[PDB]
């Protein structure tokens, strides 16, 4: 009996209680990573044959650090012993003790593992990726049990939003040190792993929250020095929490060195590249994929996606006054100027202009219209600025005195009230009743409402399932057509709305859209397809009956992002809005019978059918860069023959600097 | 728990030799992966030193395939014959995950020292 | 009934706002946050006591001569 | 100035961010303060340090735009103020 | 959090001891008799839904009586409350314990039982019947 507790705790001396009953299993719920012939997933399956033995401390109180013993076949018991032997070095492999025991007449195999944890990285990872909060309790343990935050919290309802208690972000940044750690430990087995010849799949539920690694199951042999480790569903399963825990925050300090201050970058340096490719072997060494630090040599849309994404990883790192617009000192007529040659993007690196030229003489319109409607200028003549109301990053004032918009009330139509109670509206306790109303705002209206973009975060996508929706998507998607066309085939609607910042300074967007012939139109799209025109957006309040009383605002485009912008995507939104019966169902006018087609459609002949409809909360602000970038890619697959690849990339650089992160 | 393997693949000999002409013959054995789109071939193996490129007719045997060689893996296995060293061919530019198969399928196969 | 009081209440902050009370700033706040909190009550009573709170904004100054309009 | 033809005489190509040019050489500073206690944590006395260099307070306002002098910014006297304080201040040498 | 180990000791012996994890249920393998309309049989399910706490004897060995809690409906707790103030009297009931309890704004309905055992008749009756 008790002979049992006595062999397992073997030579380590561990006061070591026992957690399944006598001498028999037990049974748990844990998530596992399954691959076999026949079936294949990742879910919660039922764990039964181990012997689990709570270690215990000092004082007779408990401690988190357990003995697992298993039994299976004496063929799994040798391969397990060899493999054991071969790799019995690096640091990161638990210790095993192989032994036998006898219940009755049966001298058994038995597996013991030393000092692991409770959950393994793909109960973390499953717990993150598949959130309720009616049953989040596993989740609970862990960060009660890491010294996350304290059990008293959780009591604290609405603890888990994100919108609502954004500290849940501080108490999830808490586990970025162990996570780091599990990576580093998994780059010196795979390394040892090469080293001792062994070919082997790496799998999340084969390592504990410690990174010591464990189950050498399926592992084979090979000459020494030559063995593959293969890491592809690890590393994408376990992506997105390394951004969510701001895992490699370590990074940023004097020596990766928690207590240490923070390294001093010079102002001037912005190139940071092969910073970058230092960072993806230190982490990610046996990734089995090209990485371009700038997405300028990528080769197709895939590998734009893949290299992408790492650089949404890592810009997390480098400080933030090093993005955005590149400017020079360009001369012409023998005046100076500051004009902008480059970006920096988070996602893309660094993209240099092909046409840029030092010493001019005139310029003509085109010209004139591109160097007004940079920001260089308007940035580098104007005062500096700190503003504390937000916590977005200032860039500078334009005038001497910030500017404070009101928005005022609605006006009152008496008649039709008189007439409405007349005849017997607006009764006490009604349903019908007044709920849309003209709701006024104070001074910090724009700002206070311009500060909700606090809810977007750098986030990295599951690389793998992201470039396989993206070919569903993209399959949802072709029954259209589009390519550029010619500036005399573009229809304006209303040629008599504003014109964004500063071009409304000198008439609506008529005057520009009239005074440019059709050469100089097409001369602007030619050369945005080899540039990089970045501009300045205005946001203006909205003014307009509601039911809510917060603020809303819309952002005002310069006339150089819509005018070029339209002739490169006009073709296929129009040929969108005149499909009938597609999915997309923009266009379909709801009169005159449309609803009843609609909803005929919609309900094709699904064989049970119910209905069902979501809603995205804070929509436009939260929407993460990636997804967007995504989204563009699949707009802009429809040019398979107009434009060349350079093409495409640098229409992709200019909506992004236009659309997605702009001043 | 997760398996690396459950299928794995057939043998040929086909042609192969240091330069796109130098492709003699009968003197390659390579793995193929028979896919859906024709039969995909994976590693070569030869007692021949090294060889720059094989030669294989299309799956339509159309056009006989340019594809250029790993520098050889060196191993000895054994025979009645006592040890006999082979080279073994990776078509360069090959995932872990065809290597890792590959090299299941020879040493589950065939006996080393 | 109530929605008398939310109507009444718009038209005030119309005048208000139309009397130039708007240049000074802190007072604008202030009429701004009645005015959205009327607008939202649930219960007579209160809204009632927000709406004398509010009047007196009105009442403390010499532009609106009421001993006129006041003549039924 | 000079000072900018300076900065991009340093760099190693000629070509900088654009961020950091009003942050190193601007010669005029403005802040926007809520309330008093963060007006407490960094505008306090008639110079203050940001941005790795010194300055000199030289005009305060309110939301209406009226001067304030820096006695009647009292923790006490602060209830009486349109109250996202501006102030603008000179780069000292 | 030690509020469910205590304030359902209730009165009787403070020798407690979650064979819980916490505050929360546990899973177990048990056979039961199930006729409700659309499944029927006598075969092992797995219960769910029941916070188990293993009661101690002196010197701090442990023993064999258990208290189980349930959560349910508090239509089922109403229902379960009005039946057992019916029945509270023949010795052959154990003593149940309503109360209620909240963990984070739910004050939630909970039933205890009293001094149990860790296997039921049908336990018995499945292993000598299915050997
Ligand atoms: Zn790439
Ligand atoms: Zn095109």
């Amino acid at each position: 009996a008790q002979s049992f507790l006595n062999r397992v705790c073997g030579v380590s001396a561990a006061r070591l209680t026992p957690c399944g009953t006598g001498t028999s299993t037990d049974v748990v719920y844990r998530a596992f990573d399954i691959y076999n012939d026949k079936v294949a997933g990742f879910a919660k399956f039922l764990k039964t044959n181990c012997c689990r033995f709570q270690e215990k401390d000092e004082d007779d109180n408990l401690i988190d650090s357990y003995f697992v013993v298993k039994r299976h076949t004496f063929s799994n018991y040798q391969h397990e012993e060899t493999i054991y032997n071969l790799l019995k070095d690096c640091p990161a492999v638990a210790k095993h003790d192989f032994f036998k025991f006898r219940i009755d007449g049966d001298m058994v195999p038995h597996i013991s593992r030393q000092r692991l944890t409770k959950y393994t990285m793909a109960d973390l990872v499953y717990a993150l990726r598949h959130f309720d909060e009616g049953n989040c309790d596993t989740l609970k343990e862990i960060l009660v049990t890491y010294n996350c935050c304290d059990d008293d919290y959780f009591n604290k309802k609405d603890w888990y939003d994100f919108v609502e208690n954004p500290d849940i972000l501080r108490v999830y940044a808490n586990l970025g040190e162990r996570v780091r750690q599990a990576l580093l430990k998994t780059v010196q087995f795979c390394d040892a792993m090469r080293n001792a010849g062994i070919v082997g799949v790496l799998t999340l539920d084969n390592q504990d929250l410690n990174g010591n690694w464990y189950d050498f199951g399926d592992f084979i042999q090979t000459t020494p020095g030559s063995g593959v480790p293969v890491v592809d569903s690890y590393y994408s399963l376990l992506m997105p929490i390394l951004t969510l825990t701001r895992a490699l925050t370590a990074e940023s300090h004097v020596d990766t060195d928690l207590t240490k201050p923070y390294i001093k970058w010079d102002l001037l340096k912005y190139d940071f590249t092969e910073e970058r490719l230092k960072l993806f072997d230190r982490y990610f060494k046996y990734w089995d994929q090209t990485y371009h630090p700038n997405c300028v040599n990528c080769l197709d849309d895939r590998c734009i996606l893949h290299c992408a994404n790492f650089n949404v990883l890592f810009s997390t790192v480098f400080p933030p006054t090093s993005f955005g617009p590149l400017v020079r000192k360009i001369f012409v007529d023998g005046v100076p100027f500051v004009v902008s040659t480059g970006y920096h993007f988070r996602e893309l690196g660094v993209v240099h202009n092909q046409d840029v030229n030092l010493h001019s003489s005139r310029l003509s319109f085109k010209e004139l219209l591109v160097y007004a409607a940079d920001p260089a200028m308007h940035a580098a003549s104007g005062n500096l600025l700190l503003d504390k109301r937000t916590t977005c990053f200032s860039v500078a004032a334009l005038t001497n005195n910030v500017a404070f918009q009101t928005v005022k009330p609605g006006n009152f139509n008496k008649d039709f009230y008189d007439f409405a109670v007349s005849k017997g509206f607006f009764k006490e306790g009604s349903s019908v009743e007044l709920k849309h109303f003209f709701f006024a705002q104070d001074g910090n209206a724009a700002i206070s409402d311009y500060d909700y973009y606090r809810y977007n975060l750098p986030t990295m996508c599951d690389i793998r399932q992201l470039l396989f929706v993206v070919e569903v998507v993209d399959k949802y998607f072709d029954c259209y057509d589009g390519g550029c066309i010619n500036a005399n085939q573009v229809i304006v609607n209303n040629l008599d709305k504003s014109a964004g910042f500063p071009f409304n300074k000198w008439g609506k967007a008529r005057l520009y859209y009239d005074s440019m012939s059709y050469e100089d139109q097409d001369a602007l799209f030619a050369y945005t397809k080899r540039n990089v025109i970045p501009t300045i957006t205005q946001m203006n309040l909205k003014y307009a009956i509601s039911a809510k009383n917060r603020a809303r605002t819309v952002a005002g485009v310069s006339i150089c992002s819509t005018m070029t912008n339209r002739q490169f995507h006009q073709k296929l939104l129009k040929s969108i809005a005149a499909t009938r019966g597609a999915t997309v169902v923009i266009g379909t006018s709801k009169f005159y019978g449309g609803w009843h087609n609609m909803l005929k459609t919609v309900y094709s002949d699904v064989e049970n059918p119910h209905l069902m409809g979501w809603d995205y909360p804070k929509c436009d602000r939260a929407m993460p860069n990636m997804l967007r970038i995504m989204a563009s890619l699949v707009l802009a697959r429809k040019h398979t023959t107009c434009c060349s690849l350079s093409h495409r990339f640098y229409r992709l650089a200019n909506e992004c600097a236009q659309v997605l992160s702009e001043m | 728990n997760n398996e690396l393997s459950p299928v794995a693949l057939r043998q040929m000999s086909c042609a192969a030799g240091t330069t796109q002409t130098a492709c003699t013959d009968d003197n390659a054995l390579a793995y193929y992966n028979t896919t859906k789109g024709g039969r995909f071939v994976l590693a070569l193996l030869s007692d021949l030193q090294d060889l720059k490129w094989a030669r294989f007719p299309k799956s339509d045997g159309t056009g006989t395939i340019y594809t250029e060689l790993e520098p050889p893996c060196r191993f000895v296995t054994d025979t009645p014959k006592g040890p006999k060293v082979k080279y073994l061919y990776f078509i360069k530019g090959l995932n872990n995950l065809n290597r890792g198969m590959v090299l299941g399928s020879l040493a589950a196969t065939v006996r080393l020292q | 009934k109530m929605s008398d009081v939310k109507c009444t209440s718009v038209v005030l902050l119309s005048v208000l706002q139309q009397l130039r009370v708007e240049s000074s700033s802190k007072l604008w706040a202030q009429c701004v946050q009645l005015h959205n909190d009327i607008l939202l009550a649930k219960d007579t009573t209160e809204a009632f006591e927000k709406m004398v709170s509010l009047l007196s904004v009105l009442l403390s100054m010499q532009g609106a001569v009421d001993i006129n309009k006041l003549c039924e | 100035n000079d000072a900018l033809n300076n900065i991009i005489n340093n760099a190693r190509d000629g070509c900088v961010p654009l961020n950091i040019i009003p942050l190193t050489t601007a010669a005029k500073l403005m802040v926007v303060i809520p309330d008093y206690n963060t007006y407490k944590n960094t505008c306090d006395g008639t110079t203050f340090t940001y941005a790795s260099a010194l300055w000199e307070i030289q005009q305060v306002v309110d939301a209406d735009s009226k001067i304030v002098q820096l006695s009647e910014i009292s923790m006490d006297n602060s209830p009486n103020l349109a109250w996202p304080l501006i102030v603008t201040a000179l780069r000292a040498n």
